């Protein structure tokens, strides 16, 4: 199934994860059909350690919607924020 | 290419 999760990540000075996807982006390693923004790698001793995992779909960040967001806009937002970033993600969970 | 943030 799926679930939404709030995730706070404190930049130090990066978030410590990578993303792929977005409208106008090249897709993602997880779902062919989805234009969403997906977490693809998490630095193991970085700020997102234990909080995010590859395959998490970002649908909001500091109150900005990431649903069908363009690739460049998502990168710009995440890179522009400072200090704390409050994410909402959709995580797939084992049946 | 993924993008580190």
């Amino acid at each position: 199934g799926s679930m939404e999760i709030r995730v706070r990540v404190e930049k130090d000075p990066e978030l410590g994860f990578s993303i792929s996807g977005g409208v106008g982006g090249r897709g993602n390693p997880f779902r062919p059909d989805d234009d969403g923004i997906f977490v693809t790698r998490v630095q193991p001793e970085g700020p997102a350690s234990k909080l995010l995992q590859p395959g998490d779909k970002i649908i909001q960040a500091n109150g900005y919607s990431f649903i069908n967001i363009e690739h460049g806009q998502a990168v710009s937002l995440l890179k522009t924020f400072q200090n704390t970033v409050e994410l909402i993600i959709v995580r797939e969970v084992s049946s | 290419l993924d993008v580190p943030v």
